[PDB]
């Protein structure tokens, strides 16, 4: 559960990004995949080298995923149903693998917004990316 | 653990800058705030009520460069990871029964705080050359439970 | 998210349990104690040993949290929202645990109840424990 | 992994009475039922919709019966499970990249087959030395990624 300060901190960290948002997730998707490289296996279509359009575009998916569930921080489960949806029941991604999207993106926000990256706001990204993780995982059948 | 030379030079160049008087609670306090039952296992460092109490409380600051001592000494062994934390092993499996997914938490933190501090020259290459480090450091300490 | 055939599974499972509740929930605590010694310690003021009166009634209240999830599992951040609190704020029990304690409570029901413990209803089980452990760890701050 | 004697004899006397041509069978239905992510790997097996079709599904029987089959040869050599599984490993983790967790996944639902299956007679220290078995089994199946 998220507290009001926990989503005061997100939000106001998250506003930092602007346009770099799209970037910022293409940037963790990367981090992602050289740290933890069973990830790889999930993206065969693309190909995941610096510079890829693809994972440049999956990027900006992906943050739009996560704007959304600022956005609507209290109706996450509903937010992100259809996502839930994908990655379990098409996808069939292993529930494991988003604690490492999470960390990567926690490492990006570090390296881009030291000044917003203060161990309150850190623990309020964890909880933040901790249960936009736990809609995503919710749908397995 | 495995890392390639070139990811040992990224490694090993990055950090002779870290601040050792600092990282090491500046991981831990973080430990405390966003994981806080870690918290149960330090009942006598006293003020630990809020994010500033934690980061300020010089026991946690203390306990910090003993916790990075021994990262800077797995980072000298890493083909010997085992032998360096196997007193540190049995100290947190048989004596203080901390569970091993701890271990994975505090080098995940520590990465988070090499981030901060470094920036940009935090590539996502270092970082992926860090993390084989602090995988294996976890595994080295998780020893006496395997 | 559990189905509606997830909640027809539980409680049918669990409805077989009838006067074993308490022996069942006391019988899970001490196979997680024997299989997981890093648990005990949480418990320095109870005697672990077998025929504990004291392992006897902790495996009675456990057993009452569980049909209290059982009863209300539409609404169960609610129903176990004190318990939430109490084992994240005052005990600090690390989220690793619940999944320890959740797989010895599978043990025990299929130790004792073959004919329920179908591979079906081996995953409500588990999808059941899992969304308990999820209420009891979110109060994490 | 440390087994004490009287645990081996524990373990051994079970096992002794575990049908091989089912059990493993069942236990890796019992994971694709239950994790359902695992389905990914066995794409090839055909019919997985429903629990039925899984633990009817000759291919997951005859699968579940080599996976059973390397549990045997670990508890045959409970003092080096690493040469024991390691081209287990190399398949597991190099070329399939199964995240670990699911090794530890899987044995946890054999001992609730075992359980299912011996009733009383899997009494909680025996469930506690084959915790030991499967946490060993899964240790040295994930050395690949250590
Ligand atoms: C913070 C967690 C995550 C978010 C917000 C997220 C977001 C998204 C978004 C928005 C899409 C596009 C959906 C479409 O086009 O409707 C997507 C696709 C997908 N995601 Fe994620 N995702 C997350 C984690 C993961 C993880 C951990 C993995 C695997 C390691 C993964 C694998 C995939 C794949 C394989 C696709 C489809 C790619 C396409 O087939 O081309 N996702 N994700
Ligand atoms: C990568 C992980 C870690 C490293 C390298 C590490 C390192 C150390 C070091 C170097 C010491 C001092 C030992 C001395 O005084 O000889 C220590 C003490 C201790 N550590 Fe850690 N630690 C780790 C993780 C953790 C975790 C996750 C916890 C609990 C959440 C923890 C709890 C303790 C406690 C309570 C002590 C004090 C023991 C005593 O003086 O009796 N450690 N650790
Ligand atoms: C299915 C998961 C769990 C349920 C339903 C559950 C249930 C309960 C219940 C009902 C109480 C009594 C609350 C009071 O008297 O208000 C309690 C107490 C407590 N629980 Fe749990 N619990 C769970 C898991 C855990 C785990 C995994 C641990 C630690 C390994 C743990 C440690 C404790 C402790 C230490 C107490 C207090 C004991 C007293 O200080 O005497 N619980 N639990
Ligand atoms: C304790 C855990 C496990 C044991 C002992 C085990 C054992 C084995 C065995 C004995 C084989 C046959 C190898 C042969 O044909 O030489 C196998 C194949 C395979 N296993 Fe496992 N396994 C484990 C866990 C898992 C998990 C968790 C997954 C995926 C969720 C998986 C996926 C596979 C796949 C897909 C193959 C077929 C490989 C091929 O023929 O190319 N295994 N496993």
């Amino acid at each position: 559960v998220l507290s009001p300060a926990d989503k005061t901190n997100v939000k106001a960290a998250w506003g930092k990004v602007g346009a770099h948002a799209g970037e910022y997730g293409a940037e963790a998707l990367e981090r992602m995949f050289l740290s933890f490289p069973t990830t790889k296996t999930y993206f065969p279509h693309f190909d995941l080298s610096h510079g890829s359009a693809q994972v440049k575009g999956h990027g900006k998916k992906v943050a739009d995923a996560l704007t959304n569930a600022v956005a609507h921080v209290d109706d996450m489960p509903n937010a992100l149903s259809a996502l839930s949806d994908l990655h379990a029941h098409k996808l069939r991604v292993d529930p494991v693998n988003f604690k490492l999207l999470s960390h990567c993106l926690l490492v990006t926000l570090a390296a881009h917004l030291p000044a917003e990256f203060t161990p309150a706001v850190h623990a309020s990204l964890d909880k933040f990316l901790a249960s936009v993780s736990t809609v995503l995982t919710s749908k397995y059948r | 653990v495995h890392l390639t030379p070139e990811e040992k030079s990224a490694v090993t160049a990055l950090w002779g800058k870290v601040n050792v008087d600092e990282v090491g609670g500046e991981a831990l306090g973080r430990l405390l705030v966003v994981y806080p039952w870690t918290q149960r296992f330090f009942e006598s460092f006293g003020d630990l009520s809020t994010p500033d109490a934690v980061m300020g409380n010089p026991k946690v600051k203390a306990h910090g460069k003993k916790v990075l001592g021994a990262f800077s000494d797995g980072l000298a062994h890493l083909d010997n990871l085992k032998g360096t934390f196997a007193t540190l092993s049995e100290l947190h499996c048989d004596k203080l029964h901390v569970d091993p997914e701890n271990f994975r938490l505090l080098g995940n933190v520590l990465v988070c705080v090499l981030a901060h501090h470094f920036g940009k020259e935090f590539t996502p290459p270092v970082q992926a050359a860090y993390q084989k480090v602090v995988a294996g450091v976890a595994n080295a300490l998780a020893h006496k439970y395997h």
